[PDB]
């Protein structure tokens, strides 16, 4: 298994100073394969975080971030998918199914990752995937601060996705999984 | 998604 940790809108240290103490201690090295970040690091001591975690750590510029040598998008290929990032403030309305569905067809990709609504979803569409880890630290978006701290898992064989999901819920982390078969 | 329960593997799971 391939396992890719899927995540974004830190925004430390303006918005949230850390991770939840209870991610921090499940989010330890040598379990994870490759990084795929949202952005929103705003800067690099999350930077330097994320390589403790995994070396090989993709992130896309976020609208507040600091270092603007992150490409806008990427499209990487992990096991048998070809997988579509983007922060996703270039979606208007913001989070929009059929702004996502269009970005989906003009990447060309089986799963797209994107970020900006600081929500959790993980859902199969027109028989592609889609992804937002939420925020991990629970950051305030410009809209609501009532926010569940989230991140995703993706764990990749050959065809198949089983995507955890890990939310901070109730002072605890709640696991929830679904899984994805490319066609 | 669906909730998982005490036994169920998932990969941050400590071991």
């Amino acid at each position: 298994h391939m396992l890719v940790l899927v995540l974004g809108d830190l925004h430390i240290p303006h918005r949230c100073n850390s991770l939840p103490a209870k991610f921090k201690k499940l989010l330890v090295p040598g379990k994870i394969q490759h990084i795929l970040c949202t952005g929103n690091l705003c800067t690099k001591e999350s930077y330097d975080y994320l390589k403790t975690l995994a070396g090989d750590v993709h992130i896309v510029r976020g609208d507040f971030d600091e270092n603007l040598n992150y490409p806008e998008q990427k499209v990487v290929t992990v096991g048998q998918f070809k997988i579509g990032l983007i922060h996703g403030h270039q979606v208007i309305p913001w989070g929009d199914m059929a702004s996502l569905a269009l970005l989906q067809r003009q990447f060309d990709v089986d799963i797209l990752i994107s970020g900006h609504t600081h929500k959790f979803e993980a859902f199969e569409h027109e028989n592609k995937f889609y992804i937002n880890p939420g925020s991990a630290t629970g950051a305030y978006n410009a809209l609501e601060t009532n926010i569940i701290p989230s991140f995703v898992l993706m764990d990749i064989q050959a065809s198949t996705v089983v995507t955890y999901v890990y939310q901070l819920i109730g002072d605890d982390v709640k696991v929830e999984r679904i899984e994805y078969k490319k066609p | 998604a669906v909730p998982l329960e005490f036994g169920d593997y998932h990969p941050l799971k400590p071991i």
